[PDB]
């Protein structure tokens, strides 16, 4: 609910907090590359996909401007090495949610990412497996954001990745909810990684997970679910749309 | 108090003593301090007696640990799976000795009210009483007033 | 074919199971489906369920238990659906009660179920020596003072007609059948493997051929409770125990040229509508006469 | 104070090995500091034990007690939390496992009398607890038949022994 | 002992209960449907019913008139009695009134409450109970007995 | 009189856990053919009676609008109308009440 | 199983109600007028008057009280008692009751079937009278 009673309780006095809140991350993902609607059929052809990716990387002006600010700010930096570390950060992140070790899970993933992947899952059993990457990780684009307040530059490297994963979610009573551990399901993830620049500890992190518009509807859940109609008061009549 | 506790009938462990008697005590673990006065008696016992006691009884293992402990203790354990705890705390050599010999001769069975002194299987040799036993039968096995 | 009464049972049942797990072996792997609720009561209502697994009964459990005590039959589209009959495609569901304004669908289904019960009670109430060939379940309207079932019996058995003792035994075992609460289960078969179930009962196989004749796909509608399986037209009530007052009223022998066939007359009522004693008795008096509508 | 009951819903089990019986759902839910008395409360919470939750709400609804409404809301809450926060199909598949009242922390006041005597008065508060279990309501217990009692009697005559006999 | 007593004792005494019924009757005759305490309403019903048979005695009859004078507090109401209420009741001797029991009051005192009404008022129909329809399996089972009581006569 | 001895929790139990003191299960509970809510067999449905009550109230307001005094009440029978309706000859010559809502499901035209 | 409270009149439509009523009342008139004729049915042996005898009694309905006079001039009040329906119900032989006198069960005025209990209506349907108060 968005509610304020201004009739009595006044207005919370406007403060200058002695410490400006220090954020490791900015929540927003600035520019979302929207992948080609034919990326399922171009994924079976190796030198179609790999060629289009590498081509759109070299050709984009924004991409190489951002990789220029990253490179000029942070020496010993390479874009051909990155999808390796990125595909690693994944297999560490999910392997963390298995064991539920949240201390390493902070070192890896970003401020915006943690609340989501941790939240609704924290009372259940998570068992997830990494078997094949059918297409090796592809770097899609890079975006820099200039805060003229802080001089703080946030690099965000987008990695589009194809994967083979086995996920089993048990509910807190010990019974299975979502999907088998025996199906190494094929997944296409559009992933976003972020780094703070001015930071001396320069960590590379998982920022967000984006799903493209045409992306396949996910596995059918086990339990039946009821969507209620609107709750009616006594004098309110129902109305049915066509 | 009788109605307070459990009970057990009188019994043998694994029918011990019938075929061959088997000392039921398995192991003993002494824990004392080389330094503390509390263990004083139990130190002397460890010196002089333990050795010979061991020879007295092949069947039992004896684990003796000096450790920084303030209350000297001996723990009997039995083939019965039973365990008994003891303090040797501040006792003479004579005292300790007598106590270890107590442990030596026990069932391992628990000390509880023992309902009656005699365990007997089939006490009833030559018969066990039933009502009819002393009653004379009649001809035809008739009732008191039955006629034929 | 030398065969025991128990062996017949084991056969029909095991075949039925093979059929069931064949309907299951279509490999649906839990496809989601959707139902909307057209009922007067809870509008705008939606059930996302498991295709060919979830039932219109299991739909009522998202609403309340009230529906489950109350509802005998479910109208999906324009069709009566039995409560445990798993749904096929995405549809719209209404629920139906004994106390609703136009029960006639429900009423029919009740008479149906009722008859099927009695048929089973009859079959296993006769000596292993004699032969009971069960025939069919003639469908009368409700204003007919009873429900009916057709039975042919062994030729040396032809002379007798029952005593209220025997009838009362039928009734006793009927209630003993109500007591144990048995679900009514529905399977849909091709005639080819349906006929293999019945076999020895001739009139049965005939009825199967007729029924699968008027339906393009050779479709046979099979109903099962416990050990017993019968083919009938239309849906059945969800639970055995909905029936309260139950009876085998009279039996009346009737004979075609080619057969000697006894008709069983009986009368019964659900827990919900249950009749007072005097009333019950009067209905039990009208239930005595021959009631004939086969066409 | 003590809050224990609530935290029983945080307990996360080890996953089930296949082939084993699927463990039924369990939900602990309770309201604290109700203006009702402990005892009057008791009767209500005794009324609903064993029932299917819809049955429960049926009874609860029409009763005249103050507590009726309140227990009622707790049951609705419990139901919806059960299906939402834990995984349960079929929200009418529940029954009441355990339903009870504790006494809360009591306020203290004067109750005047006359001739200036005064009683000390207690403004009352109370807690309501319920644990809901998914499943069909456990079958109510029938009185023993004569066939039971006789069996007992005999079992006993045949438990007998001559005592002090050895 | 109450044996054969026809009146419940309400309010401060005899006279009090009468003025109580005065208000109730006034309200009934103005608003045509009222809800109130079950006993008070059940009681009132007799008075409501006979007032209408005074109304039926015409505007001219003196007894009837001062009767309605006393029994209707707002004097405005006396015409509605004779001109409106009494003429729309002709055919029916005693069937003036519907009294039904409403769910207990939602105040803390929780009384047993009813609603009382003049048939053929213009107001939303009270959601009365209906008998089961004649398609019900039971009634249907009785129509057989019915038609075979016709067919043997 | 003054109680001579504190009573036991046992004795207190058997007094106030006695079956006569217990709240009994009401078995006349049913559901509303209309709104599928609950009502005891012999009593009106609270909810349906509520739709009713509200409508009645609104009507009474709108007939307090057509009346310009505490004491002024018509000498004719009255009838109520809804959006898109007209007085019939049978019903003309009566006081009319013109309301905004469309004629509800349960309420009949009569 | 939560099995509901049921009386007779519950599910009867407006139509069947008076039908039930007429059906019952009619079978009542039939039932009473049938045994209206005792002596030709199967009358049990009539026995002579023995000196130590005890006659059967009756069941009545207290009507009112009324004054009535004697030829002598004194005044009385008397009770108006009305038999309405008096029909003997069952018979217990001498030894099955008191071991002394045999007992004769007797019924009172007639009432509604609807409000009595199964056991009883069964007993009456095996006799063929309507229910007694
Ligand atoms: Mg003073
Ligand atoms: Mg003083
Ligand atoms: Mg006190
Ligand atoms: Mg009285
Ligand atoms: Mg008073
Ligand atoms: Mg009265
Ligand atoms: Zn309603």
């Amino acid at each position: 609910f968005v509610e304020h009673a201004r009739k009595a309780g006044l207005v919370i006095p406007h403060e200058r907090l002695e410490r400006p809140i220090h954020l490791a991350c900015t929540a927003g993902i600035f520019d979302a590359y929207v992948p080609p609607e034919g990326d399922a059929r171009i994924s079976s052809l190796s030198k179609e996909g790999l060629a289009q990716r590498a081509e759109r990387l070299k050709k984009n002006v924004a991409s190489q401007l951002s990789i220029r600010k990253i490179r000029e700010s942070d020496p010993n930096f390479k874009i051909k090495d990155f999808p390796e570390k990125a595909k690693d950060i994944f297999i560490e992140a999910h392997l963390c949610l298995n064991n539920s070790d949240h201390d390493r899970l902070h070192t890896l993933v970003t401020e915006n990412c943690f609340p989501d992947m941790v939240w609704d899952i924290r009372y259940k059993t998570v068992r997830w497996s990494f078997v094949e990457s059918l297409e090796p990780p592809q770097v899609v684009q890079v975006r820099c954001s200039s805060l003229m307040n802080q001089g703080n530059i946030y690099g965000q490297v987008t990695v589009r990745m194809h994967t083979r994963q086995t996920l089993a979610i048990y509910d807190r009573f010990g019974r299975l909810m979502y999907g088998q551990e025996d199906v190494p399901r094929d997944v296409l993830e559009y992933v976003v990684f972020e780094k703070h620049l001015v930071d001396p500890y320069g960590s590379w992190r998982m920022h967000g997970k984006i799903i493209p518009p045409w992306a396949p509807p996910k596995q059918p859940i086990l339990k039946t679910v009821m969507i209620p109609g609107p709750q009616l008061k006594p004098w309110e009549e129902f109305e049915e749309p066509q | 108090t009788a109605r307070g506790t459990a009970s057990r009938f009188l019994t043998s462990v694994l029918h011990n003593g019938l075929g061959r008697y088997v000392q039921q005590l398995q192991r003993l673990s002494f824990s004392l301090s080389r330094d503390a006065p509390s263990s004083r008696g139990a130190r002397e016992f460890v010196e002089r007696e333990v050795t010979d006691f061991a020879r007295r009884n092949p069947g039992v293992v004896i684990y003796v640990n000096p450790r920084p402990c303030c209350v000297p203790r001996v723990v009997a354990e039995y083939l019965n799976g039973a365990v008994r705890e003891e303090s040797i705390h501040c006792k003479s050599v004579e005292e300790i000795a007598a106590l270890v010999q107590k442990l030596a001769d026990q069932s391992g069975l628990d000390v509880i009210r023992i309902r009656k002194p005699f365990h007997t299987d089939s006490p009833s040799i030559q018969g066990q009483w039933h009502p009819f036993t002393n009653k004379p039968t009649t001809l035809g096995g008739l009732r008191p007033r039955e006629v034929q | 074919s030398q065969l025991s009464p128990t062996e017949l049972i084991e056969m029909q049942n095991d075949l039925f199971n093979k059929e069931k797990n064949r309907q299951l072996s279509l490999t649906p792997r839990t496809e989601k489906i959707e139902v909307k609720h057209v009922g007067k009561t809870d509008p705008g209502t939606v059930f996302v369920m498991n295709k060919n697994i979830s039932t219109p009964y299991s739909c009522a459990m998202h609403l309340s238990e009230w529906y489950c005590r109350k509802s005998i039959l479910a109208l999906v589209d324009g069709q009566p659906w039995d409560m445990y009959k798993p749904l096929t495609k995405s549809c719209e569901i209404k629920f139906l009660t004994f106390k609703d304004d136009d029960p006639g669908e429900v009423n029919k289904a009740y008479w149906r179920s009722c008859a099927m019960m009695m048929g089973c009670v009859i079959e296993r109430a006769f000596k292993d020596e004699y032969v009971v060939s069960l025939v069919r379940a003639p469908e009368v309207p409700v204003i007919a003072g009873a429900f009916c079932y057709d039975v042919v019996l062994d030729k040396r058995l032809d002379e007798w007609m029952p005593t209220k003792e025997n009838l009362h035994s039928f009734t006793k075992d009927a209630r003993a059948l109500i007591y144990k609460d048995l679900p009514f289960e529905t399977l849909e078969v091709e005639a080819k493997v349906a006929l293999e179930i019945f076999q020895h009962n001739k009139y049965k196989l005939d009825f199967i051929e007729e029924k699968a004749s008027q339906n393009p796909e050779r479709i046979v509608k099979l109903h099962r409770f416990g050990d017993f399986i019968d083919v009938s037209e239309g849906p059945l009530i969800p639970r055995t125990s909905i029936c309260f007052q139950y009876e085998v009223s009279a039996v009346h022998n009737l004979q075609t040229q080619s057969s000697l066939v006894r008709r069983f007359q009986g009368l019964s009522l659900p827990v919900h509508l249950r009749a007072h004693f005097t009333i019950w008795n009067k209905l039990l008096e009208r239930s005595r006469k021959m009631v004939t509508e086969d066409k | 104070i003590s809050r224990k009951w609530e935290k029983k819903n945080k307990i996360v089990y080890p996953p089930q090995l296949p082939g084993e019986p699927r463990r039924p759902a369990e939900i602990y839910h309770c309201r604290r500091q109700i203006k009702y008395s402990k005892d009057k409360m008791w009767y209500l919470a005794k009324l609903i034990r064993g029932m299917s939750i819809d049955q429960a709400l049926a009874q609860l609804e029409f009763s005249d007690k103050k507590g009726a409404q309140i227990i009622k809301e707790v049951l609705l809450e419990a139901q919806d939390m059960a299906v939402r926060d834990h995984n349960v199909e079929f929200r009418s598949n529940l029954y009441v496992a355990e339903s009870t009242s504790g006494r809360g922390q009591y306020l203290k006041r004067i109750r005047y009398h006359g001739r200036g005597r005064f009683g000390i008065m207690e403004k009352v508060f109370c807690h309501y607890f319920v644990k809901l279990v998914e499943g069909p309501p456990p079958p109510r217990e029938a009185p023993k038949t004569a066939v039971a009692h006789a069996r007992e009697y005999i079992q006993e005559l045949r438990n007998r022994t001559i005592t002090h006999a050895l | 002992i109450s044996h054969g007593r026809v009146f419940r004792r309400l309010g401060l005494g005899p006279e009090s209960r009468i003025h109580l019924l005065q208000n109730l009757l006034t309200g009934l005759v103005r608003h045509e449907r009222i809800e109130a305490s079950w006993a008070r309403v059940d009681e009132l019903r007799g008075y409501a019913e006979k007032l209408i048979d005074y109304g039926k005695l015409g505007d001219t009859n003196e007894r009837a008139m001062r009767m309605a004078d006393f029994w209707l507090t707002e004097k405005d109401l006396i015409p509605k009695l004779f001109q409106v209420l009494a003429p729309r009741f002709q055919g029916q001797n005693g069937g003036y009134t519907r009294m039904l029991q409403i769910p207990n009051r939602n105040e803390q005192d929780r009384a047993k409450m009813a609603v009382i009404e003049y048939k053929g008022n213009c107001l939303p129909p009270l959601p009365l109970p209906r008998r089961d329809s004649n398609l019900t399996l039971l009634n249907q089972l009785l129509q057989g007995l019915r038609q075979d009581q016709e067919a043997s006569s | 009189a003054a109680p001579k001895n504190r009573r036991s929790i046992e004795v207190n139990r058997c007094r106030r856990r006695n079956p006569q003191k217990l709240i009994k299960v009401k078995n006349n509970i049913d559901v509303c053919p209309e709104c599928g809510h609950l009502k005891q067999k012999h009593i009106l449905c609270g909810y349906c009676y509520e739709k009713v009550r509200k409508e009645t109230a609104e009507i009474r307001r709108q007939m307090g609008k057509q009346e310009g005094g505490p004491f002024r009440a018509p000498t004719t029978e009255t009838v109520v109308l809804y959006s898109g309706e007209t007085p019939s000859e049978q019903d003309q010559g009566k006081r009319i009440i013109e309301r905004e809502r469309k004629r509800p499901s349960w309420f009949t035209q009569n | 199983h939560g099995k509901s409270v049921t009386w007779w009149d519950e599910h009867l439509s407006e139509e069947n109600v008076p039908f039930v009523k007429q059906l019952v009342s009619d079978e009542n008139k039939a039932q009473l007028a049938s045994k209206l004729c005792p002596l030709k049915d199967e009358p049990w042996p009539i026995h002579p008057w023995e000196p130590g005898s005890s006659r059967v009694g009756l069941i009545a309905l207290k009507l009112g009280m009324m004054p009535l006079w004697t030829k002598d001039g004194q005044k009385h009040v008397v009770t108006l008692l009305q038999v309405q329906d008096c029909h003997v119900l069952k018979y217990t032989p001498k030894e099955n009751h008191n071991g002394r006198m045999a007992a004769l069960t007797v019924g009172g005025k007639t009432v509604s079937h609807f409000h009595k209990s199964a056991s009883i209506l069964e007993f009456y349907q095996e006799l063929g009278l309507p229910p007694k108060q």
